[PDB]
């Protein structure tokens, strides 16, 4: 047996995402065009994050199947939650700032060029990594868990029980920021596409006779707003769902190749390179 | 035997400098953005051009100069050197952010042709993407042509007699209605010119300017902020 | 009088190269043919080339 | 008289006419079915110079077919290692439109030119160990489409005014002028034996030219067209030139007309850059397509494509032994093929 | 060879008519948008008339807009123009001028200088 109804879901969810990452860091790695961007380099660590929590997800799955324990789930639990939430904490203050990136492209078109030095934007870069390890240190100081994220385990459900301090100092100091800083972009960036849509079609009318961050954005958040919000409220009084914490928080982690499965159906930038080179390999 | 490795080295480390030359001067030319300025030769292109100089200097072939608005770098290209033919130097001008078009108004035959060159112009490959911007100069001139009298426009454009004003600002220029009836019937005869193709990467920016302007500087500056908010929106793929 | 005389100098080099040395397009043919069958092995995008005269690859 | 003169043309061009309905009795395809074919010719991207930040209009090679340089729109010259993919020198331009570069057979000297109308000469091997540029040749109206070098000290110049120009570098000053053209002559190749040197115009019209005599001796138009680039066929008695008619064709000095084109159905856009493979016979064309095509230049049947640009391609330059193709392109990329 | 060849003209009393001829050889003729130059002694050479691939876009200068009608036969291979009411400014040499390019709108054909893809030429005065 080994949870045979959840085994499946796991596997097809490692195998799922380690094979998005590497065909996308190879679009990214083989493409010269695509490389000359800020957003390249963004979406470019972004698959090197997913990539490391799909290969660290594998452990999972290798517990539940053939059984192995190097140490007896006391201190590989909140290890695999360490990895799991700094990545997906990287890949959410990713899309931060990408977002932040092509509000200064559209915002302010003229010295896009001369505010994004790539000086600055690998310093975001580390910013970023940085950053999102050093919210979680308190995991590590044995004051609370970091997330559901990691309770596959027997152990960790009935062991581990998280402190709504906390949980509230994780959110208002990096989930909320990255759910803000992505709302104020998009409203501001739509309100200009909107006006711009309008004089368009204006002088269009007396002369006569989707968006791949809001969609990828949009996606992202949908799959993350479950887990925030149960996870906030099952640390709220200590309340206990099984089936919406697991089911919520892989659904949190399928938001690592979802990523790669936009490029791979719009955004022909990607699609084109994506033909050359299986068109170049296959022959 | 070891002068191949000492090869290798030394050419590494001139290869690394050639590179840092280069990253700093990819920044030296993404700071800066390029205007092919095209028109008429009676159009007063060069008196705008002695305009945005004052506020370098072209020497042969090129009359380039350079103006700064808000330390915004822009510099733009009077292709003025060469010949009458201009099919193939113009391919020469697709990293341009905008096409600047200067026209003399008032000469109207001088005005068909400059019709024909905007016509040229968007339907061309490799301007297809380039959006112009669009200038009207002599606009007193043209005030006191059909002001006057005796120099009929419905001679030399047949349908200016059925025309009317759609909506405009007429009273602040307001000496004469047939004056704002004129130039709005000049400015949307290239509109339409404008407005009949494109997949929305270009656009036509119209202005006017008469002989004594200085802040048709700014108005290149407001222009080229909306082109590239456009293009920087179409890279970011909303339709 | 020069653009006349130029004129005049233009036509006559014209006549002068109205008869000029005239071979069949068949012996063109098959001298390009032959070209192209004489260095055939020494083409090396044209032949597979072994990696081992590039063989720093 | 004026009526002598005309019918004196009348017969002139009468007998051309004739000279050409005659002289065709054979075609290539038609007369040998012995012909072996090329088949398919895979061509991958051994290796991509990525320096160049504006899109590039002319490369050429060196001499040891290991050298080569490029000239790009930003303002840059860069001298490209094809085997370390090692910038040797990077030569900021005083004018950014430049439409032509040149390297010199020996190597030492590496010329640019374009729409400031000068053909500016950059000396290379210095005992300072700066590139410098050599003298500013300043003889030319309008822009300057096509250069090539002689030798050390001579350097043939095309430009868009109908004039193609001989030179001399120490000097300062024009050595030659051919004015045969109708309009802005493009591209330019010369002649293995260094004794001639084609030209094709906007005119459809490629007109050989003699270095030593100083005029046209044979003009050949078969296009439809103006004309964007030419090659020599390597035996240096014939030669393919594209155009914007969206089809090439091939004439041979001999035969002095039309003798194959090479066209399809599908192809809707003129050839950028044109070159031959050593043998000859290989036939490389670079197109507006965003891709370049490889021709055979016999049978005519294309025969391999070189997808890895996403912009025109406007450079494709041979190796002298054969041993590479480079092709830049609109996109700021070069990239080597084998 | 690019060939243009053109006929009809002669003097005509103002407000007569007339037709305008271009032979036109060595090119797929269906394929080209083809114009119409005049040049009034004394003054620059100007384009009067362009017809598109198919023929269905047509455009005119704004002072014949009204009077003249101008087709093309691709299978015979020649374009037209009809005059009716001619003015006494009319006086002209005409050119039918083609592109330099095929597949495109874009037309560059009021140069100066001895552009290629225009006709020799034919006479029309009144």
């Amino acid at each position: 047996n080994f949870c045979l109804l959840e085994v499946l879901i796991i596997v097809f969810l490692t195998v799922l995402i380690i094979s998005g990452n590497i065909i996308v860091i190879f679009v990214f790695h083989c493409a010269p065009l695509l490389n000359h961007h800020t957003t390249s380099y963004f979406i470019q660590t972004m698959a090197y994050a997913d990539l490391f929590v799909g290969v660290s997800c594998v452990v999972p799955s290798l517990s539940l199947l053939h059984h192995p324990l190097p140490v007896e789930e006391s201190l590989t639990c909140q290890i695999f939650g360490f990895v799991v939430s700094v990545l997906k904490s990287v890949s959410m203050a990713s899309l931060a700032c990408i977002s932040i990136d092509r509000y200064i492209a559209i915002t302010k078109p003229l010295t896009y060029n001369t505010l994004v030095t790539p000086w600055r934007l690998r310093l975001c870069i580390f910013l970023i990594w940085l950053y999102s390890t050093l919210v979680f240190l308190p995991s590590f100081f044995h004051w609370g868990k970091p997330g559901y994220h990691g309770d596959v385990f027997q152990w960790c459900a009935e062991s581990w029980h998280t402190d709504s301090y906390f949980t509230l100092f994780i959110v208002m100091m990096l989930y909320a920021p990255a759910a803000l800083i992505v709302c104020f972009t998009y409203f501001n960036i739509f309100r200009i596409c909107q006006q711009h849509t309008k004089d368009i079609s204006e002088r269009q009318a007396r002369f006569s006779s989707a968006m791949v961050l809001f969609r990828i954005t949009s996606v992202f958040y949908i799959l993350w707003l479950p887990y925030i919000i149960y996870f906030l409220l099952e640390s709220s009084t200590g309340h206990s769902n099984r089936f919406a914490s697991f089911l919520t928080t892989w659904l949190a982690i399928s938001n690592s190749f979802c990523n790669c499965v936009i490029y791979s159906l719009s955004n022909s930038v990607f699609q084109r390179g994506l033909k050359r080179l299986s068109g170049a390999m296959c022959t | 035997t070891e002068d191949q490795r000492n090869e290798e080295k030394a050419q590494r480390e001139a290869n690394k400098k050639i590179e840092k030359q280069l990253q700093k001067d990819k920044q030296v030319y993404r700071a800066t953005h390029r205007l092919l300025l095209l028109g008429a030769d009676n159009s007063g292109k060069s008196t705008i051009v002695k305009q945005m100089r004052i506020l370098s200097g072209g020497t042969s072939g090129i009359f380039e100069t350079k103006f700064q608005v808000d330390k915004v770098n822009f510099h733009m290209f009077d292709v003025g050197g060469q010949r009458d033919e201009r099919r193939k130097w113009i391919q020469c001008f697709n990293d341009v952010t905008a096409i600047i078009f200067v026209v003399d108004s008032s000469d109207y035959n001088r005005l068909q042709e400059a019709l024909n060159l905007f016509k040229s112009i968007w339907n061309n490959r490799w301007l297809r993407t380039i959006s112009v911007i669009l200038f009207l100069n002599k606009q007193d001139l043209l005030a006191e042509k059909v002001l006057a009298g005796k120099s009929k426009i419905e001679d030399y454009f047949p349908e200016f007699a059925r025309y009317t004003t759609p909506e405009d600002a007429t009273p602040e220029p307001g000496e004469d209605p047939r004056v704002t009836r004129a130039k709005y019937f000049i400015r949307d005869e290239f509109l339409r010119i404008s407005t009949a193709s494109g997949d929305g990467r270009h656009y036509c920016y119209p202005h006017f300017t008469c002989a004594v302007d200085t802040e048709n500087a700014r108005r290149i500056f407001n222009d080229c902020r909306d082109i590239i908010q456009r293009m920087h929106l179409r890279q970011y793929e909303l339709l | 009088t020069a653009s006349i005389a130029q004129a005049r100098k233009l036509v006559e080099q014209l006549k002068m190269e109205a008869n000029i040395d005239r071979i069949k397009v068949s012996k063109a043919a098959a001298d390009l043919m032959a070209y192209c069958e004489a260095h055939a092995k020494e083409d090396p995008l044209l032949t597979p080339v072994p990696a081992s005269e590039n063989p720093f690859r | 008289e004026l009526d002598q003169l005309r019918q004196e043309a009348e017969q002139l061009k009468n007998q051309i006419r004739d000279a050409r309905k005659a002289c065709a009795d054979a075609t290539l395809s038609q007369i040998t079915n012995n012909i072996d074919p090329v088949g398919r010719i895979q061509m991958r991207t051994r290796r991509t110079l990525r320096g160049h930040l504006a899109k590039i209009y002319a490369m050429h090679w060196g001499t040891d077919s290991r050298l080569l340089v490029s000239a790009s729109q930003d303002g840059k010259l860069i001298i490209w290692d094809s085997y370390t993919t090692n910038k040797v020198h990077a030569i900021p331009l005083r004018s950014s439109w430049v439409m032509t570069c040149a390297y010199a057979p020996s190597g030492n000297y590496v010329a640019c030119g374009g729409l400031d109308n000068i053909c500016s000469i950059y000396n290379l091997k210095t005992r300072e160990g700066n590139v410098r540029v050599s003298r500013e040749l300043a003889g030319h109206t309008g822009y300057l489409s096509c250069c090539r070098f002689l030798d050390d000290n001579q350097i043939v110049t095309s430009s868009g005014d109908t004039t193609c120009a001989l030179w001399d570098i120490e000097t300062g000053q024009q050595t030659t002028t051919f004015t045969g053209h109708t309009g802005d002559v493009m591209s330019l190749s010369l002649a293995p034996d260094t004794r001639l040197f084609v030209s094709g115009a906007c005119d459809a019209s490629a007109k050989l030219w003699d270095v030593r005599e100083g005029m046209c001796r044979q003009t050949f138009t078969g296009h439809e067209s103006d004309i964007n680039a030419i090659c020599f066929f390597p035996n240096g008695n014939a030669f393919a030139t594209g155009s914007d008619d969206a089809t090439c064709r091939l004439f041979d000095l001999r035969a002095d007309q039309e003798l194959m084109t090479y066209s399809h159905d599908n192809i809707i856009c003129g050839i950028t850059s044109v070159s031959f493979s050593k043998s000859g016979r290989l036939l490389l064309a670079g197109y507006d397509d965003f891709n370049c095509n490889v021709w055979d230049a016999l049978k005519a049947d294309r025969a391999g494509v070189l997808a890895g640009h996403d912009n025109r391609v406007s450079c494709l330059g041979v190796t002298d032994d054969g041993m590479a193709v480079a092709t830049g392109s609109w996109d700021s990329f070069l990239k080597i093929w084998n | 060879q690019v060939q243009l060849q053109e006929s009809g003209g002669g003097l005509v009393q103002p407000g007569g008519s007339l037709r305008l001829s271009c032979a036109a050889s060595g090119f797929t003729f269906s394929n080209y948008k083809m114009n119409w130059v005049r040049q009034a002694p004394g003054k620059g050479l100007e384009w009067v008339s362009d017809i598109s691939q198919s023929g269905a876009s047509i455009s005119y200068t704004g002072s014949v807009k009204g009077r003249f009608t101008i087709s093309r036969d691709n299978a015979k291979n020649t374009l037209y123009l009809q005059m009716n009411s001619l003015k006494p400014e009319d006086t002209a040499v005409y050119y039918c001028a083609r592109c330099p390019a095929p597949f495109t709108r874009d037309c560059f054909d009021v140069t100066s200088t001895t552009y290629a893809y225009r006709g020799q030429g034919t006479q029309v005065t009144v």
